[PDB]
């Protein structure tokens, strides 16, 4: 989980022109969208009976924003994931039994709405330091 | 399995991205071997420095494959069935590969046509490009 | 689906197979639910102690659906297109969950059966139980 | 990894019973054999065409002793996978550009083969014991870095 200064900026720069809770809820929403199963662990949030309808369910978005939160710790301390999301991968491990491939997805959605709504800013080179985040996330949190 | 409305969107979103083949086709292989340099090895007599022409060349065919396949809607299978061949028997990718490929043209999508890459947009696309994977991949099968 | 010789191994496994099928579904949830609990969840309504009347009634028919499966096999989805629903749109079991069910009855045939499991053999019924479980998902991708 | 001294008991009993080489030959042949995309790593093997090429082949047996042999150093750390298998992690991801599914796909295989290997033995509880292992070395040799 390491990153070039040159890359270490990036990610400090661009994950603050972004509205991070917004990104949250539209990457769960994209999840549960994209991945109709992942609806399974939802059955409280209310009503997923469609796209439009995930992409505004209140309590989706209100769920994005404590794990864009949880995300955003873990990119102030991407040197200690392993700590940081242990409380968490016990908590998806042996209490919400979510298979691990799963947090891999969730990362991509992530990825994909950073590309989303920083548009030609989110580069290449930018994507790839994101994804070695989204990768040791989602690593610390099947670990 | 693509529902009527899943491929008008993609007939849509395809118009577009025809008009931006060539771009289009260099970002996404410009973020595939950046963000997954594994992705790299299987073009070692490839220039694949910015700019590069034979980057750019390739990028363009990709796309073009792409949009077969969009023509081809109903048969993809057919239609790639000479793309299969070559990446199982001759380039022997593997598999995950093709996600990943998915995933950099889907970022680069939604980059570019924020307006028309909603949710509903994002999971007829990634379902189209898990049936052009599939496809791809069906000879190790 | 398959080809000839996949297709005559597959039969003749099976022939086995049907003698014991109880005790081999048996036997291959309960190596799945034992290496990968997480897919006890979707169990929660059973009583998933061994020797189990509900857990080796749900493994006959598993295993039952599989031997259908084989019978027709020039038309897999077509002897199981209706567990597909189920499985997808009810259930909503994650497709993981297939490959590792897959699998686990591999490692069943293959303690079962040491003879005939060669690598051929294993071969064929990866790509059976491949077609199988894409059937009982196809109601995702 | 963590497995009680009950299961680390079974592993290492049951461990016992078999020949490792055989077990790391076999299960490197299934890998080429099931998922062929593999074989693009192994070109300087020779033979490779067939099922029977892939599972007679000595180069493939010979390269089998060396998976089981660090395979067997894992067992013999399991409360140390990480550190173990650094170096190859290294090696198989700076050098050989594997994608680390692939290293998922070689624990099952291996699995697999303790069944046909053990039979009786390889009950539904000592499968669960080696597959913790299995995903151990696995994780291990997909860790970025150390
Ligand atoms: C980027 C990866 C993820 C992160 C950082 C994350 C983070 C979180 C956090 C911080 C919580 C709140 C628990 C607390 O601390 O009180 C949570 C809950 C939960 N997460 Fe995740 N999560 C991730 C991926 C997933 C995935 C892939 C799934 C499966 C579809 C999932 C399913 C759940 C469920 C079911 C809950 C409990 C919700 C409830 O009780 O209403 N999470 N997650
Ligand atoms: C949506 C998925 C993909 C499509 C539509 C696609 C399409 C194509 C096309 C049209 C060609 C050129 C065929 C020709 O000129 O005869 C090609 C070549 C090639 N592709 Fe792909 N491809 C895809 C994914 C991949 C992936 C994931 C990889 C591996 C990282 C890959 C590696 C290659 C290589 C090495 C060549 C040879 C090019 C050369 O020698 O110039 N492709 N692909
Ligand atoms: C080769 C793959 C599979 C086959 C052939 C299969 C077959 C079947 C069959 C024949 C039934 C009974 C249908 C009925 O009662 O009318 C069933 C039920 C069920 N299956 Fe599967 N299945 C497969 C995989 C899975 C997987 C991977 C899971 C999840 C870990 C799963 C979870 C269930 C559940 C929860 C039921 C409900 C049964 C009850 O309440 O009694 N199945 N399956
Ligand atoms: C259980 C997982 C694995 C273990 C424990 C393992 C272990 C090893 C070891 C000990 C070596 C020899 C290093 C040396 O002495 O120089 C090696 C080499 C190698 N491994 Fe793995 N490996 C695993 C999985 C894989 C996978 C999944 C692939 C790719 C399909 C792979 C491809 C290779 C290649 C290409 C070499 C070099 C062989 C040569 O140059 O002749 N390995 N591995």
């Amino acid at each position: 989980v390491h990153l070039t200064d040159a890359e270490k900026a990036a990610v400090s720069g661009l994950w603050g022109k972004v509205n991070a809770d917004e990104v949250g809820g539209e990457a769960l929403g994209r999840l549960l969208v994209v991945y109709p199963w992942t609806q399974r662990y939802f059955d409280s949030f209310g009503d997923l009976s469609s796209a439009s309808a995930i992409m505004g369910n209140a309590k989706v978005k209100a769920h994005g924003k404590k794990v864009i939160t949880a995300f955003n710790d873990g990119l102030n301390h991407l040197d200690s994931l392993k700590g940081t999301f242990a409380s968490l991968s016990e908590l998806h491990c042996d209490k919400l039994h979510v298979d691990p491939e799963n947090f891999r997805l969730l990362g991509n959605m992530i990825v994909i709405v950073l590309g989303h709504h920083l548009g030609k800013d989110f580069t290449p080179a930018a994507q790839a330091a994101f994804q070695k985040v989204v990768a040791g996330v989602a690593a610390a949190l099947a670990h | 399995s693509l529902t009527k409305t899943e491929r008008t969107i993609i007939v849509s979103m395809w118009a577009k991205i025809s008009t931006q083949a060539d771009t289009i086709g260099t970002e996404t292989l410009e973020r595939l071997f950046l963000s997954h340099p594994q992705t790299k090895t299987y073009f070692p007599h490839f220039d694949l420095h910015p700019g590069s022409a034979q980057l750019r060349a390739h990028g363009s065919k990709v796309v073009a494959a792409v949009g077969d396949a969009v023509k081809s809607i109903d048969d993809i299978g057919g239609a790639l069935s000479k793309l299969s061949e070559l990446h199982a028997y001759i380039l022997r990718v593997d598999p995950v590969n093709f996600k990943l490929l998915s995933h950099c043209l889907l970022v680069t999508l939604a980059a570019r046509f924020p307006a028309d890459f909603t949710a509903e947009a994002h999971a007829a696309w990634d379902k189209f490009l898990s049936v052009v994977s599939s496809v791809l991949t069906e000879k190790y099968r």
